């Protein structure tokens, strides 16, 4: 019963922009993956054994208290020098990482902050003054931040209920936003206007994750059904289900195949896109799985959060448990892997955020 | 892969059309409690209408009134109190859960409502070739209405259990505390939930090498429990 | 409801919650009242706190989430104070209840299961 609705032409020019941004990204990604396949398997498998020898030696260093309230989300910046945490108070602190000194907490929220997400061109291509961060809260609130203001720049007022998560397009011009309207919105930064309000779930949408080539955007929410939208066509490309409980985290892999949706039924599920299957249902944790993040640019492993006190590394593909990053005293609420692959941070309900590294 | 299939779909397929696709359903009653004064009032008013309707049935005249309460007189009243205690044992003799009403009520206690999703334990044991403990596992999985498998292998044999949560808690109380194993220990490998139940019933499948055990699991669409338990077993064996 | 009432128990969970609170009232493990829940959170003898989303104003129990984060105690909001009050065996509305630890009492398995279930609700 796919109902269609006319949108504004801002959506159409934004979709043609997303097409002409994503297609060269997808061509370059597929050609670089074809060049990664053509090198001999001795070098590739030795490189993955190199990486697994590093990943089994992921020891905790610099665990630091965030607030008197439990932290809900961390997101590594590009340049991997800052780390934006999101406490359940209004504060959205930014720690200079790996040193974990605080840098200019962001005040301006009232209820429980959900995610704060750095811009994809924040450190590398975005000046400090321009919008750099985007937080979201348990009331109707999404608001952008700079790195030097400590009180936000122009908020987003299209929401009335709890926004669960936020993620940027790999452009940065677009800002996906799961709401609890059983829908997710897609804000735009050039036009400064909400271009898209996609209702495709039966219950509230929790986490959105954009394809790293920029074409797709997976969602997935409390209806236990994850969607995979194309930005260009609307048009939910690969409906995915097999979870029975609330999907709490999506991530797309830097190789364009996989989507690992981690859900409330303690599984994680690695789906293909060139097969439309559920390739492997990782029996991940003892309690529900919130944060699921692949590695950046090479994308060789899969890190799952948990509402038991752990976070686990699974190889990719193969999905064997490389290392349990245990040690927290509370539930691991959100995580992110640094964009060089060298650093891994998980916030928690223990009010701490940590860093795991190779020794 | 030359171009991934959404890119082949567009290369033009775009215009100002956002859509509302195929909403799918996600895959209530409240009990009434009373304060103790309301229990007293409800009991006393039910009893007052009960005494009123018994005196009503005396007032219609269907029966003479019930039994009101030197060897001869209390021998009479001894026969009448034997009649009274016998009537108490009659009212306990009917309404007794005769021989199988206990069985159906124990069943409706133990057999939960698993659709609404099935809770799955996965255990690994180092060795359960002991007959008594594999009997406890098989019999308590069958009796708690738990489904699953015990595949058998050297140093990691896998017990996938699959039922309602109140049975899952009893099985983990059994498997982790009640079954006293001993170098042989049992751990809880996984405790999650899946959409609906996979296995047939607790059947001790077995192969001494790993690939056929993974094939037997992959018959059920449940190979991930095997790969998880095997990999954490060999990682504990290395560490 | 109130958006600051978080986490909010759905119908199946609040049925299990009110039956566990009723059993704890029977087992004398229950402390009714926001002041008694504050006391048993301060003494650290509380298994878990249930609260009422239809308490007006809500903030007269909204200190109790903060106490449940400084004592590591699970907290959850029931839909209405009248159902929670009846579930404590009193005819008056009760907005905050503390199911408390006792010496090896028989509700510890139900209390542990409800603790694991209502620490999944805050997500």
């Amino acid at each position: 019963q796919t109902w269609y609705h006319e949108g504004p032409n801002s959506l159409k020019v934004a979709r043609l922009w997303i097409a002409n941004y994503s297609l060269p990204r997808a061509m370059k990604r597929l050609e670089e993956a074809r060049l990664h396949k053509e090198i001999p398997e001795t070098t590739r498998t030795s490189q993955m054994q190199e990486l697994h020898k590093s990943l089994r030696s992921l020891n905790n260093f610099c665990s630091q208290i965030g607030d008197d309230r439990p932290i809900s989300y961390c997101h590594f910046s590009p340049n991997s020098k800052m780390l934006a945490t999101a406490c359940w108070s209004g504060l959205c602190k930014l720690w200079s990482v790996p040193d974990c000194n605080l840098l200019h907490t962001l005040r301006g929220h009232n209820t429980n902050v959900g995610a704060i997400v750095f811009h994809p061109k924040s450190t590398v291509s975005l000046d400090p003054k321009d919008v750099n961060l985007a937080s979201c809260a348990a009331d109707g609130s999404v608001k952008l931040w700079s790195l030097d203001s400590d009180e936000p720049v122009a908020d987003i007022e299209g929401h009335t209920v709890r926004v669960a998560r936020v993620m940027w397009h790999p452009s940065g011009r677009f800002l996906g936003t799961t709401c609890y309207d059983r829908s997710w919105r897609l804000w735009d930064l050039e036009a400064q206007e909400e271009i898209l309000h996609q209702e495709g779930h039966s219950m509230g949408v929790y986490d959105i994750a954009f394809h790293q080539d920029g074409s797709l955007a997976g969602t997935g929410g409390l209806d236990a059904f994850g969607r995979v939208w194309d930005l260009r066509t609307g048009r939910c490309i690969m409906f995915l289900e097999g979870h029975l409980k609330e999907i709490y985290g999506i991530n797309f892999s830097p190789n364009g195949y996989h989507i690992a949706t981690g859900s409330g039924d303690n599984t994680c599920k690695v789906w293909d896109l060139r097969q439309r299957r559920c390739v492997y249902t990782i029996p991940a944790h003892q309690n529900l799985v919130t944060g699921v993040k692949f590695e950046p640019i090479h994308g060789n492993f899969l890190l799952t959060g948990a509402y038991d006190n752990t976070a686990k590394i699974w190889t990719h593909p193969g999905w064997s448990p490389l290392k349990t990053l245990a040690g927290h005293e509370g539930k691991v609420m959100g995580l992110d892997i640094s964009s060089d692959g060298q650093l891994i941070a998980t916030c928690s309900y223990d009010r701490t955020f940590k860093l795991w590294m190779a020794e | 892969p030359e171009i991934e299939w959404w890119d082949s779909y567009i290369i033009f397929g775009i215009t100002n059309l956002v859509e509302h696709p195929a909403q799918l359903n996600p895959p209530v009653t409240l009990g009434v409690y009373l304060t103790k004064k309301e229990q007293k009032k409800l009991r006393r008013q039910t009893r007052r209408e009960a005494q009123k309707e018994l005196q009503e049935k005396v007032r219609l005249g269907l029966m003479p009134p019930p039994e009101p309460k030197p060897t001869k007189v209390e021998a009479h009243v001894r026969a009448q109190m034997a009649k009274r205690q016998k009537a108490h044992e009659e009212a306990n003799a009917a309404r007794k859960l005769t021989a199988e009403q206990r069985k159906v009520k124990k069943i409706k206690k133990l057999k939960e409502d698993i659709s609404q999703g099935v809770h799955i334990s996965v255990y690994r044991v180092r060795n359960l070739s002991n007959p008594a403990k594999k009997f406890k596992i098989e019999a308590n999985a069958g009796q708690l209405y738990l489904t699953g498998v015990v595949v058998l292998h050297k140093d990691v044999n896998v017990v996938v259990v699959e039922g309602g949560p109140k049975a899952q808690k009893k099985f983990k109380r059994l498997m982790l505390h009640r079954i006293k194993w001993d170098t042989n220990k049992c751990v809880l490998v996984w405790e999650g939930t899946a959409k609906d139940r996979s296995f047939g019933e607790m059947k001790f499948k077995q192969c001494p090498t790993e690939n056929m055990a993974r094939e037997h699991f992959k018959k059920h669409g449940a190979e991930h429990y095997w790969d998880l338990a095997l990999s954490e077993s060999v990682l504990e064996s290395t560490d | 409801v109130n958006p600051k009432a978080y986490p909010l128990a759905d119908a199946h969970l609040t049925k299990k919650l009110l039956d566990l609170v009723q059993q704890s009232c029977n087992y004398k493990q229950l402390r009714k009242g926001a002041n008694e829940a504050t006391k048993t959170l301060n003494r650290g003898i509380s298994e878990f706190i249930v609260m009422a989303a239809d308490a007006e104003p809500l903030e007269i129990i909204l200190h109790l989430p903060l106490l449940c984060e400084d004592k590591n105690v699970p907290y959850v909001f029931v839909r209405s104070k009248q159902a929670l009050g009846r579930a404590c065996g009193v005819s008056r509305p009760v907005i905050a209840c503390s199911v408390t630890i006792k010496e090896g009492s028989q509700l510890k398995q139900q209390i542990q299961s409800i603790q694991q279930s209502i620490e999944r609700l805050l997500v």
